[PDB]
């Protein structure tokens, strides 16, 4: 089975192992069980090499998992710049809420990953989305203490 | 003797929503100790994979005066069985509703997909519970609480490593 | 089947030193499970330098000493009424099927890896404040005009660098186990 | 009794980490009904862990079981130093279950156990052990059953220290 | 009773609860049997807010518990600045010593906070005083060696 | 002898020069290879360094795996302990039993200003290992910007 495997070569970070099951014809659409796709294990280990060749491959840039997370939801919140630059190229959304209405800037701002804040703002990120309890990116400054954050967010 | 949820149980507890994880725990009776091994993986909902900023989930099982689990809200009594005050937590060492007693806890580090660079922290607390007003009372019982304050792990099932404990048993 | 275990009861009144006479409570627990001994432990300061942790104090030990027949060296640093065979006096059990291994951790001078047990438990069963508790079996040997023991359990609680004054000296429960000599 | 499957309480260099009698493991399996009660610790005695040398910052044991619950041959744990407690009884009540731990599930969490065990006994020098169960892989003679040891010390520089650990407990569920 | 409620809420940084407990009459010199009292518990989790609304309600600046140990102790040897200044500007006493004659000066050097050991010196904290051992926070420093701090003490 | 090994480890500069007055062999070896030099060097004890050199410990000695002194002081990064071993003759290219040198080690775990000094006496830049990786390999490998800088 050309996904699982696929699926594994993403995860771990294996560029060429990639490049040779794209080239044998494997689907940079597979998925597992939990919907997470060769493109948001590559965003989530923060593989730039590999999430290009998904993207070149037909990719769809915002898969969802079961929980509405998506591959600039994963990239955003674990800091990876240069991929969130990438997949904003191919289409990605900045605006996609997960299950409980968590955006891709909220989770930057929650884990400090500021450029990132910045680069999502000037990609139309809409500040005043809240989660499912009405807490926004400027809500969690203030939880959080970050006045960097506060700052950038006006 | 054994009580346990069998070596590898169906989704049987409820961490979130119901039936959406696997808890395996056996418990073995060592005369006045009960030897423990415990893990739990999530199979569906927002630890599967782990989604926005969650960094915690707990399980409390609850029992009543004879050891039977008080009902089959929590943990799924088809898979709890013997291979019970015998395999309850002591109440002169672990006393009920005093979960924050310090005795009454035993913490360590477990690890997500096994591997040593995603610790989460595994505190249980035995007969750390008060019910009142309206509520069945508990006479026993056995929380997990697992916990990965900063940690990101957005994206990784919740599955973790085997871990043993022992306790004082009731009788 | 009481026998099988020697405990300080699951509740005791304060039973060993510290730093001064009954100022802590240790919860010990020992089952034996053929050729090993299953243990719980936990310790609680009621009163002195510990009940508030006061200072700069980051550490605390108990040694506990045995005779060759396995019995309290003396009612010298962990009390006697509370550390006995459950619902036992001293001839309802063996007490030397309880000590740890002296071919696997010896008696002597030198200084064994193996015979310490080392692992972090938690002030107040609260994550965020461990505490070092490193226990070494048979790890004493008497010189100049110090009493003999044959064995002996000690625990040493360490928390350098963390500064929790003001808390109680009150652990989380620990679980280990080891090789019995009988 | 029947109930102990041993190394003995003090071996002599009965294991290979990276060569041929290079290590001394002290295992105890002690069989509680349908659990195993385990205690282990290992201590090097030559070769590039005693003292620790270069950039070396692990080492692991694999021991392979047959269909019977007994050592292969070839094991890198030497059988003499391996049995029950003086009596023969059935391995297979030691063997970590499969239904549990499948076969060839090593990268599954459940199939591990890790905490850290500590050089010398010092609490200021940590070592991850990751003991896995079953977890073997053969495509080598057939192993039924596997208990694997990997220590891994990454980041800590501990050259010139002998690599000798503190002793750690855990359980798991038997076979049968 | 109200005094295991301040004291608990003390402790649980609850400023909120607090307010209400004074509100309904709590007594702010409350202790427990270890003789810590809600201001001890507030000094030592670094709750200012608290601090002040204790010292506002009578709480006693320098209770000590069975060790002798003063809020001034914890505030200063666990780092809270301000907590340290609202103390010493309510009348704690600077050289108070617990029972092994350690001070609020000896525990700030051994912690190391600085601008805590500054602010102590001003208001007359004794660099004289030894513990058992017969070192003073100046020995300790160089011990720890700690060089900023011992041109400070010296 | 055995006193002398144990007084090295331990940090006891006191000891040491107690135990040389009185003819223990600066030379003594546990069996391990290990002599109380490689003790000091490795847990960085500067003073002991010099007594036991004063006293002609073999600056180049090696345990049973061919580690010397100089590998333990720049693989854990002791730049004093470093100075005075080269000073005294330590064998800037000594190479352990799987090729591994100082200048290795020392890039290996980041030690920058010691890479330097090793360089400057003259540590070969090109040895290989195992893998038939080089201190050059390293840099790159463990993305360690200055070091690839400072390799130049």
């Amino acid at each position: 089975d050309l996904g699982k495997k696929l699926l594994e070569a993403a995860r771990a970070g294996q560029d060429d192992e990639v490049r040779i099951l794209m080239a044998n014809g494997a689907d940079a659409n597979a998925y597992d069980h939990y919907g997470r796709t060769p493109l948001h294990m590559a965003a989530a280990v923060g593989h730039l090499e590999i999430v290009e060749v998904l993207l070149r491959n037909g990719a769809d840039v915002n898969a969802v998992d079961t929980n509405g997370t998506t591959p600039l939801h994963l990239a955003a919140s674990l800091g990876h710049l240069e991929i969130v630059e990438v997949l904003l190229k191919y289409g990605a959304d900045v605006n996609a809420k997960d299950a409980t209405g968590i955006t891709p800037l909220y989770l930057a701002a929650y884990w400090g990953h500021l450029e990132i804040v910045e680069v999502l703002l000037k990609h139309g990120a809409d500040v005043n989305a809240q989660d499912k309890f009405g807490k926004t990116a400027f809500d969690i400054s203030i939880d959080i203490g970050n006045e960097d954050l506060a700052e950038i967010l006006q | 003797l054994t009580l346990w949820t069998t070596p590898a149980p169906s989704p049987n507890c409820r961490l979130n929503a119901e039936k959406d994880a696997k808890l395996t725990l056996v418990l073995t009776k060592c005369g006045s100790q009960i030897l423990a091994t415990v893990s739990v993986l999530a199979v569906k909902g927002s630890l599967a994979p782990i989604s926005g900023t969650v960094q915690s989930a707990h399980l409390i099982i609850r029992f009543d005066e004879n050891g039977v689990l008080l009902n089959n809200s929590f943990l799924d009594p088809e898979y709890w069985n013997f291979r019970a005050v015998g395999f309850m937590p002591n109440l002169s060492a672990y006393p009920k509703s005093h979960g924050k007693t310090a005795k009454s806890n035993i913490v360590s580090q477990v690890y997500l997909n096994g591997d040593k660079t995603k610790p989460v922290t595994l505190t249980i607390t035995l007969n750390g519970t008060q019910e009142t007003g309206d509520t069945t009372p508990s006479a026993y019982s056995m929380s997990f609480s697992w916990d990965w304050s900063g940690h990101n792990y957005i994206n990784e099932i919740f599955a973790t490593s085997s871990y043993t404990f022992s306790y004082i048993a009731q009788e």
